[PDB]
């Protein structure tokens, strides 16, 4: 054990000094020694690998080295035991082994290894002495950093143990080196205008390809996608410095550009992404905005999956939407927000009509998702914009039409009827302020769920009132059931007559 | 950031149901899990006197979902998650997604546990520092959202 720990690091040194052919394939062959000279030019000495951010890779690794160190405790055992009937007729044991601390396994090509702290601490110090890192920094070929990159922490100790390769040929360790740094600080800042220069030149120059400019938005994209917030908003500066005020750079410089929609398809499918995964409700106004503006539409695929995503960013986000649209301050850019979401939608149904199979009252048939469905609901129960009102209109009478029945639902596989207004769905139609959406909800409704739409709250004083008839009429229809289903008379009826300053089903539950 | 204000806790002090009436919806916003407490819990006093009061509560209490939210909250289960933190307590002395991100998509027990294991490894870090101050970040806590 002690020969193979320290025989690590001069294997280490080598491969560092020479990458070309003892650095690939120490690199390709011996994951120990990947993540050795990983871990030197991380500058981040741990186990599992902070470049390995995925926590199942870890634990499948973790469980790994474990299943391979108990396996190489019980080869030593029975070898250990077999040396000793041979010499000196003894049972070797757990507690009775020295070949167990004098001895390990010989598999440096086979599964990675935990590291002694005392190796790499050794480790460590010979990186802090010797910048191996920043000799991997002068090293250009092969470039393993640009390898790992192909995690901002571990990248500004790099660079700032390397502030000589603040170039590297490759555009995307350009910009890796811009996110970075997004007398020596005005030497920074002047080569940091210069790196500016040469990517606005690369981007909107005469000089901007195509391969290029997708390899800059790419890299942009992909760290934002990055779950870090910290990375996210690195990310959007740097766009920002290359080209709703603070996103006037997304919403108005980025249509500007040369090889816009080259990019633009790639670049709504990861705003796609960043709808998903983002946090900001500005940030996520300005990606409404951007893709109502620019999402190609001629995609069927395409546009489902976009319509499916926005209508994941209405359910899943419900939390968000409620910070974007909140009553106390009805904004102008959340007014828009809503009139673009209504705009999507809207040509999303106008390209259907044109998983579950709605078909309509007008005859009209298609496979939708109930999410999405429930997206344009919920957007109904957001009501109508300042700004615009025939969208709105237009799929209230398509989803609650007037004098005639819904459209009705069905199953893709089974064809049976699906149940397209849950009970929450439902309580969010009476806690609106449309008296359609109301009344909607108000049809075909068990006694139960109308005691537990009159205990929730948040809910006019109409509704209040539609609820207590229909209560009544479920008191006139069955009172029996109903009070069965009550629970505690007193509390329902304390709660009656507090919406009543807010009868009959009050005279039952004092009765 | 939206303090308390002092009229505001001199209120909650004093259970003033008419104060109460008086604030208005963003301080209320911030003291709904008390004042919901009162309005849904068993009484330990039966006095009619506060039975107006608890009256009025919900009088006050129209008009927000964050009930039902910890009506929820009330309906995870204290004692299985008692003992599990118990476990876990004698476990620490012996997620692709970020934290907030679970603690939006998961439902109300899982936000229950992760919240109550931030602020015990927070605990049980202070407690291991023995007086030396520290930072501990939280996207969770951080994320002004």
């Amino acid at each position: 054990s002690t020969l193979y720990w320290k025989a690590w690091p001069l294997l280490l040194v080598v491969a560092a000094f020479n990458p070309e052919n003892i650095g690939l394939a120490a690199w390709e062959e011996y994951p120990t020694l990947k993540m050795l000279m990983e871990m030197v030019m991380t500058n981040n000495y741990s186990y599992p690998p902070c470049t390995l951010t995925d926590e199942e890779t870890r634990t499948e690794m973790l469980n790994r080295e474990l299943q391979t160190a108990q396996r190489e405790k019980q080869e030593i055992l029975a070898f250990e035991g077999h040396l000793a009937a041979a010499s000196t007729k003894q049972t070797i044991t757990e507690s009775s082994s020295l070949l167990l601390s004098q001895l390990t396994s010989l598999d440096p090509q086979g599964p990675p290894r935990r590291p002694p702290p005392h190796i790499l601490d050794q480790v460590k110090s010979l990186n802090q002495s010797l910048r191996l890192g920043h000799l991997l920094c002068r090293s250009r070929n092969p470039d393993f950093l640009l390898h790992i990159i192909q995690s901002m922490p571990w990248l500004a100790d790099l660079v700032q143990s390397s502030e000589g390769s603040l170039d590297v040929l490759p555009v995307q360790c350009l910009c890796e080196f811009l996110l970075h740094d997004a007398a020596k600080k005005r030497q920074r800042q002047q080569k940091q205008r210069q790196l500016l220069g040469r990517l606005q030149d690369l981007l909107l120059g005469p000089k901007a390809d195509e391969q290029t400019t997708c390899e800059v938005l790419d890299y942009f994209l992909r760290r934002l996608g990055s779950s870090q917030v910290a990375s996210r908003v690195l990310a959007m500066k740097g766009l920002s410095l290359v080209l709703l005020q603070g996103y006037q750079w997304l919403l108005r410089d980025l249509p500007r550009l040369p090889l816009f929609d080259s990019v633009r398809s790639t670049t709504a499918l990861a705003l796609q992404q960043a709808i998903h995964m983002e946090t900001d409700p500005q940030t996520i106004s300005a990606y409404l905005i951007y893709l109502s503006q620019h999402t190609p539409v001629e995609e069927q695929a395409q546009h489902s999956d976009l319509a499916l995503d926005v209508a994941r960013l209405v359910v899943e986000r419900s939390t968000i939407m409620s910070h974007l649209f909140s009553k106390l301050s009805p904004s102008a850019a959340s007014d828009a927000v809503l009139s673009a979401l209504l705009s999507i939608f809207s040509r999303y149904v106008r390209r259907m009509r044109q998983q579950v199979f709605l078909r309509w009252s007008s005859g009209e048939t298609a496979t939708m998702h109930i999410l999405v469905v429930h997206a344009m609901v919920i957007l109904l129960t957001l009501g109508p914009p300042r700004a615009d009102d025939s969208e709105f209109q237009a799929l209230l009478d398509i989803w609650f039409p007037e004098e005639k029945p819904l459209p009705t639902a069905f199953l893709v596989d089974t064809s049976e009827e699906a149940l397209l207004l849950p009970d929450w769905l439902k309580l969010r139609m009476i806690r609106s302020e449309v008296l359609r959406l109301v009344d909607a909800a108000l049809q075909d409704l068990e006694p139960q769920q109308l005691l537990l739409f009159v205990q929730s709250f948040g809910i006019p004083v109409s509704s209040m009132s539609k609820l207590l008839q229909f209560l009544d009429q479920a008191v006139a229809h069955d009172p029996q059931t109903l009070e069965q289903n009550i629970m505690d008379k007193n509390y329902m009826a304390h709660l009656v007559e507090v919406q009543h300053e807010r009868q009959t089903f009050h005279s039952l539950l004092t009765a | 950031l939206q303090f308390v204000s002092p009229f505001a806790f001199e209120a909650m002090q004093k259970v003033d149901v008419v104060c109460l009436a008086s604030l208005s919806d963003p301080e209320l916003r911030l003291l709904l899990p008390c004042l919901v407490r009162m309005a849904l819990c068993a009484p330990a006093d039966q006095s009619q006197s506060w039975a107006q009061d608890k009256k009025l509560i919900l009088r006050l209490l129209s008009g927000v979902e964050a009930v039902n939210s910890i009506v929820a909250l009330l309906s995870v289960d204290f004692h299985a998650l008692e003992q599990d933190a118990s476990k876990e307590q004698q476990l620490r002395h012996k997620l692709q997604h970020g934290l907030t991100l679970e603690f939006e998509h998961s439902d109300s027990p899982r936000r229950l546990r992760l919240v109550l294991s931030e602020l015990l490894a927070i605990m049980n870090k202070v407690s291991e520092s023995n007086g030396e101050f520290f930072f501990k970040s939280s996207e969770l806590f951080e994320s002004p959202v």
